[PDB]
């Protein structure tokens, strides 16, 4: 049991890792899974939205009391929300008028400000009004798709953290889906340096692959998908690239769920199986690791678990 | 539309 | 921490967060106990994992067989996770009552839903797990008599907080009485090693049953059970502190905003009494509380609505 | 009805 903080940005990182052993053959290679659902605002965006606010502390471009904006309807809008009330900032999040009334109440639950943007016009006009704000009204924008805050975060937390966990250890094979990407550029890089002969792979959903050069397109991989190359992915870091359809990553999150207890988002769902596919590719004796970004909870009124 |  | 076999062993060793802004510091510190960072979400499941392992090792369930609960709050959650994670099937019993939701996240981890009248409440709920426990030898755990709930806090949850607060006193714990195990195996272990703490149970206003009142409907979720369950040692509290809905309410919505802590309404309930004990203390005293579960799984009532 |  760790000993007592004073903030509860302080228990961010040092997330758990968990060997699968239901879902994975037994003549493959073994499957480790760290939880970044274990961080105490519920996703792995906990360590960018700390790692972002207080890089721009530390340079002096905000301080308490100052007003973040963020164009954000996934979980870095939970991790800013959750961040800025525990360090005293103003959050702002702009999103189109659509979400739901559960995702809206657990930002203002934080003392979020909601600016609702219209519905037809989605992420785009969400992304408008925050650089309205950030351009007229001076209100600091983290820009969690090219602020080297996220990659750099992992870094120094993530990375090192699956060093100090396999540490007597090699690590094979390291998979993790891009959606900023700064998971898989961050560790990835850390990996590469102490493993050279690591694979580093991307997973991208299949009705969206822009990474395998495919095309953008709509996808129900909640946390992935962008449909662009973030400047946060370091687009050298991976040596290949597997897609992962809607179905196959709902199916295999209610498998992981039903057969290993642990309950994680399509993401996750979307991560494990492609983890799985390339420890059957390294048999027996070799270790993959990949990464459980957020919990099941949070999509209980999706059609991943309706 | 994405959600991350 | 270095990789683990099986989700179960992640189950307990949770944080503890200092108060920093809805206490003033004119007041004893308030420090928070973190049990919504179990890896199922809640207290529950420290005694899911406990009541399942000493049946397992008594013998009277092996993986296979089906354990069966009336529940409709965290330890039916608790209960399907730790099921799904060692190999047991899950049948629960509840009111009609139930959120979609909540059926949809027991369904998730491959439990048996049993729906009972919803105008019976719990009390049907209870009756119908009683028939298929004495009728197919299903194995019902029992939370508000198994002795393993209570212990299991004397076991870990106690003896975690003696090694957090080590080198310091802690001169209040207070909790929410659910089942009152978190109370009794904590206060145990608490008293032993401080004598002179003060140990407080937490009860709903509407349904105050410690203090003797009348049990009535409440909104305090995880605490106010109407009845004075086995797991609580009555003796243990030195005090009640009696809280309201919209006090517990408010609490909550405080420390979500003013400490970047989202926790339920039971959690309010601990951290308001926490606060009032702390006020009474005054400054360089230490009170320490638990926060039983996440605010996320109340989206959809009226404490974040 | 408790939650329990």
């Amino acid at each position: 049991a760790q000993k007592p903080v004073d903030n509860i940005t302080q228990i961010i990182g040092g997330t758990p890792v968990v060997k699968l052993r239901n879902v994975v053959d037994d003549n493959a290679a073994d499957v480790y899974v760290k939880l970044e659902y274990q961080n105490p605002g519920g996703s792995v965006k906990d360590r960018i939205a700390l790692a972002m606010i207080e890089k721009a502390e530390r340079e002096g471009k905000i301080k308490p009391g100052d007003t973040i904006v963020e164009p954000t309807s996934g979980n870095t809008g939970i991790g800013l929300a959750f961040v800025c009330a525990a360090k005293g900032y103003k959050a702002v999040f702009t999103m189109p008028e659509t979400m739901s009334q559960e995702r809206r109440n657990l930002l203002k639950a934080y003392g979020a400000e909601l600016v609702l943007t219209p519905g037809s016009e989605a992420m785009k006009g969400a992304i408008k009004k925050a650089k309205e704000l950030k351009e007229e009204h001076g209100y600091f924008e983290p820009q969690q798709f090219e602020n080297p805050a996220n990659p750099e975060v992992h870094e120094l937390t993530t990375g090192p953290e699956l060093l100090q966990q396999f540490e007597g250890k090699t690590i094979d094979a390291f998979l993790a889906g891009v959606g900023t990407g700064g998971t898989l550029s961050g560790v990835g890089k850390v990996l590469k340096k102490e493993y050279p002969n690591i694979e580093i792979v991307a997973i991208e959903p299949e009705a969206s692959p822009v990474l395998s050069g495919g095309e953008p397109g709509p996808h129900k991989l909640q946390g992935l998908g962008a449909g662009f190359i973030p400047g946060t992915l370091n687009t050298e870091i991976y040596d290949s690239i597997i897609k992962v359809g809607n179905d196959t990553a709902m199916e295999m999150s209610r498998r992981v769920a039903k057969e290993e207890g642990i309950l994680a988002g399509i993401s996750s769902g979307a991560a494990i199986y492609a983890a799985i596919q390339k420890a059957k590719e390294l048999g027996k004796g070799k270790t993959v690791v990949t990464v459980l970004p957020s919990n099941g909870e949070r999509y209980l009124s999706t059609p991943l678990y309706s | 539309m994405f959600y991350i």
